[PDB]
DNA sequence: GGAAAACACCCAAGACACCAGGCACGAGACAGAAAAAA
DNA sequence: TTTTTTCTGTCTCGTGCCTGGTGTCTTGGGTGTTTTCC
């Protein structure tokens, strides 16, 4: 339990991306070949990819753990992000 | 050609990010459903990105159709042009 | 004066889908209203568009772009296709 | 015979009403001839689905009367159309009936 | 004439939702948030106005207040 | 086209001793360019609204109070104000 | 000479009109527009660069980072509650446990 | 971290198809109104 | 008894023709940025 509080002290201080850069690089190829051949890709573009869902994410966690704290629990769940998505408005 | 790559996200990086929020603990089966939902947001955000190439008949995603797209989806970004 | 509005056309549309069915004014109201919104939606988008583009014209590569950038899915395609076939009827006359 | 635009492109919608709106709605200088056509058929395919998917509302409802009330149920129980009209609040329109599995008692 | 809200009014705003029960202490909460939200679009509705040059709020700026909140009204002219 | 001058202007303004980065240079074009799209579509809405064809600065002020909230645009305001008679008064 | 002295301000006013006048918004533009517009977004860089500077100041930094200007926006209510759909790239969260 | 390849975006010159602009005609859209059905 | 379709008077905005400028398109070259590979 400490160096879980360790671990949040450390990287809310961090301001570096957390996402390990080539896979998420293979990640947005991959997605994107579907919609079309022979794609070539700024890497500002994917820089702005990874800080979005990492910014994304990083809020949907915060929310989820709202939503694990109402239910007198400290474990995130799936069901915490389905709610967390179903207020929040996605589908 | 690229098949199943998505579990290239990993456990640990999905451990850090959730660290970042401020989690404390973390389910087993919080892994696969991250994985899911980062796959429909990338998708999402992706769609609009090519569509905005595909017009101006480009073959290079450019950081601003990136940002184009992420503002149009409500989730407008600071530093990369705009 | 007066002002202009989508009713008539909304009943002829009514008339060619539904036959026997009748529509309230309340229900007028809503579809001018839809109408209308859906209208400004696409407009500012092939506007915003075409302004990246650094371009001074609306045309139907706009507009189909807009389309695709805003109707979620099947639809999209649906109404691409009547639109290709509208320009394409319409320059098939004169 | 000055024929219109509209029986021209073989349409119900007004072509001059679109490209007069899109001409005086401060968007760009100049408007392209094929623009107003294509706006215009595309109004008129979702307008089609909307009149349709109510009518068909109604029609089980054993109505001969298009309400708000149809005008919801055909919106919201149709996925991409939910999707596409999500933040809009349908006047007189009322909420579809949805009582939850636990809900309920045993 | 906050109280003017009702709780079997507030009672049946609940349940639409499809709500069960109601908790006691919940009405003044409900009364406070729709103080709130009538707030906002009344005051956006209000300078709409006063830019208009009018001295009587018209149903026009009340749908334009609310969709440019992202709360789009069908049904009053929009 | 960027507004680095400017902001370095004002921030030698405000802060003599400090520095910047490139980073938050591009994170000031952006803000900047941001906030201009906003309050000139908002005043462009107005002026279509009110079947006019001319941005003055009564639009502007009014979409001023529409975005930014609280006493901030009330200061803005107050600024903008205070520009427009130090133009008139030149 | 120049219109930005003659208001005393230090951002472009011939840039904002120029703007203003090719960016299809209206027709035509009144005077006092750009200057207006040029006022409000030189108070609003000067606020948000002034509380970024504090917090530098207060982290003991020279130069202002953009976890600074996060770290700004984020502790101001007025400034969050405008910037509250905002992402700021290389920012980081807000401390909070 | 290095080292090419090359593909593709940027830029300049010229040409013309196409959209705005001015104006006359009118007939389809809008309101008044008359009647029908529930 | 009232909501609503149809008839009619009326008007104004769409259609149609000519002109005229010019925005968009094409072409040709080049650097440079991104991909590939060790």
């Amino acid at each position: 339990g400490t160096v879980a509080l360790r671990e949040i002290r450390r990287y809310q201080k961090s301001t570096e991306l957390l996402i390990r850069k080539l896979p998420f690089q293979r990640l947005v190829r991959e997605i994107a070949q579907d919609f079309k051949t022979d794609l070539r890709f700024q890497s500002a573009a994917i820089g702005a990819l990874q800080e979005a869902s990492e910014a994304y994410l990083v809020g949907l966690f915060e929310d989820t753990n709202l939503c694990a704290i109402h239910a007198k629990r400290v474990t995130i769940m799936p069901k915490d992000i389905q709610l967390a998505r179903r207020i929040r408005g996605e589908r | 050609v690229l098949r199943d790559n998505i579990q290239g996200i990993t456990k640990p990086a999905i451990r850090r990010l959730a660290r970042r929020g401020g989690v404390k603990r973390i389910s087993g089966l919080i892994y696969e459903e991250t994985r899911g939902v980062l796959k429909v947001f990338l998708e999402n955000v992706i769609r609009d990105a090519v569509t905005y190439t595909e017009h101006a008949k480009r073959k290079t995603v450019t950081a601003m159709d990136v940002v184009y797209a992420l503002k149009r989806q409500g989730r407008t970004l600071y530093g990369f042009g705009g | 004066s007066r002002k202009e509005s989508y009713s008539i056309y909304v009943y002829k549309v009514l008339k060619q889908v539904h036959p026997d069915t009748g529509i309230s004014s309340k229900a007028m109201g809503i579809m001018n209203s839809f109408v209308n919104d859906i209208f400004e939606r696409i407009a500012g988008e092939a506007s915003r568009l075409a302004h990246y583009n650094k371009r001074s014209t609306i045309t139907s590569r706009e507009i189909q772009t807009a389309v695709r950038l805003l109707l979620p899915g099947e639809l999209a395609k649906h109404a691409v296709s009547e639109g290709t076939k509208a320009v394409t009827c319409y320059t098939s006359a004169k | 015979k000055a024929k219109t635009r509209s029986s021209r492109a073989g349409l119900q919608f007004p072509v001059g009403r679109v490209h007069r709106l899109l001409r005086k709605g401060n968007y760009s200088e100049r408007v392209g001839a094929g623009a107003p056509v294509y706006l215009a058929a595309v109004l008129e395919y979702l307008t089609a689905e909307i009149l349709e998917l109510a009518g068909n509302a109604a029609r089980d409802n054993k109505k001969t009367r298009i309400i708000p009330r149809h005008l919801q149920l055909a919106i919201r129980n149709d996925e991409e159309l939910n999707k596409l009209l999500g933040r809009v609040t349908i006047a007189q329109g009322g909420v579809l009936p949805n009582i939850q599995a636990v809900l309920l008692p045993k």
